[PDB]
C-alpha cells in the first residue's frame, strides 16, 4: 500500500479499509462490468442503469483490460471523493470520452444523456449543450473545450454544471 | 453525504430543462 | 441574489438556476417535511427514509420554524456542493445533533444510524462508534470531539468516515 | 457525480462493519 499511499489521496490506515472491503466484497481481486452492472442496477432498481453502468465501468479501466484492479479502484475512489475540482472535470471527461481518442462527438454526449435518462428512469436540448461547448465549432469537443464550458458563468453551462455535480 | 445529495437528481435534471428554450 | 451570492459559493447565474428551478418544483416557496420525504422516499423505494428524511429536514431547517425558505436551501447546498471538509463536517455534525442543544448523545447516535439502515433497507457497533468518539468520557460528544474523531487516522474512525462521506 | 458514488453505499457500510470486531 505504500506505493498507492504515494499516488492517491489515502494514508495507508484509509487503504487498508479500502483494501479489507475489497478482498471481501470482491474475491476475483478485480471487479467485472457485471460487478458494476449489479450495483448499479441495485441502487437505480426503477430504471435501466446497464449503459451508464458500462461507460463507468469503462472509465475505472484505465488499462482498458476489462479488469479494474485494486489499484484502479482507488485511484479512482481517490479523484472522485478528494481531487480538485479540476481532477474531477478531467476524470469526467475521460467518462464521457466513449471511444476513448481524446474527444467527446454530440454522439457520444447523445448517448451519455440517454444512458442517464435510462438509469433515472433529450435530443433538442443536447444539440443546444454541444454547440455551446464546442468553442471552436469543429464538430469535436477537446479536454480543454469541456473545462473551459464546464467551468465557465454562463446560465446555461450552469445549469448543466449543477446536473453534473448531483450525477 | 453523497446519497443525500445525490436524491436531488430529479431537482437538478428539472432546473437545467427549464433554462434550455 | 446579491446578498446571498456575498453569503454562498455561488454566483449570481448559480442562483438564479436554483432559484428558477425552486419556483417551479415548489410553488409555496418553501420545502416542507412532507417534501423531503418525497424526495427521499423516491429515490430509497426500497426502504423507509422517512426518519433519515426528517432529520435531514431538521438540519436543512436551521432556523427550526418548520420551513425551509430559499435562502435557507441553497445555504446548505452552498456547503454540501463546496464547502471546505471542516464546512461539511460541521453541518453533519448539526444533522446529528437532533435535539439541536450542541451535543450528541449516544441515543441520538444510534437513532441516526437506524435511521439510516432503514433507509438502505447495530447497536454493538455503534456503542464502540460512540465510545471512540467521546474523548473525555462524559458521554457526550461536542463539536470538537466529532470533528477529531472524524478527521483522525485510526483504523475505525477512517472505516466510519468513508461510510459517512459516501453517505 | 453524487449519484455515482452513492450507489457504493453497500460497499461503503460493509467496509466499516468489517473493522468492527
Ligand atoms: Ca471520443
Ligand atoms: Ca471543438
Ligand atoms: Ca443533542
Ligand atoms: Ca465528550
Amino acid at each position: 500500500l505504500e506505493q498507492l499511499e504515494a499516488q492517491t489521496n489515502f494514508t495507508k490506515r484509509e487503504l487498508q479499509v479500502l483494501y479489507r472491503g475489497f478482498k471481501n466484497e470482491c474475491p476475483s481481486g478485480v471487479v467485472n462490468e457485471e460487478t458494476f452492472k449489479q450495483i448499479y442496477a441495485q441502487f437505480f432498481p426503477h430504471g435501466d442503469a446497464s449503459t451508464y453502468a458500462h461507460y463507468l465501468f469503462n472509465a475505472f479501466d484505465t488499462t482498458q483490460t476489462g479488469s479494474v484492479k485494486f489499484e484502479d479502484f482507488v485511484t479512482a475512489l481517490s479523484i472522485l471523493l478528494r481531487g480538485t475540482v479540476h481532477e474531477k472535470l478531467r476524470w469526467t471527461f475521460n467518462l464521457y470520452d466513449i471511444n476513448k481518442d481524446g474527444y467527446i462527438n454530440k454522439e457520444e454526449m447523445m448517448d451519455i444523456v440517454k444512458a442517464i435518462y435510462d438509469m433515472m428512469g433529450p435530443r433538442q436540448h443536447v444539440d443546444v449543450f454541444f454547440q455551446k461547448m464546442d468553442k471552436n465549432k469543429d464538430g469535436i469537443v477537446t479536454l480543454d473545450e469541456f473545462l473551459e464550458s464546464c467551468q465557465e458563468d454562463d446560465n446555461i453551462m450552469r445549469s448543466l454544471q449543477l446536473f453534473q455535480n448531483v450525477m | 453525504m453523497a446519497a443525500g445529495v445525490a436524491a436531488w437528481l430529479p431537482f437538478a435534471r428539472a432546473a437545467a430543462i427549464g433554462w434550455m428554450p
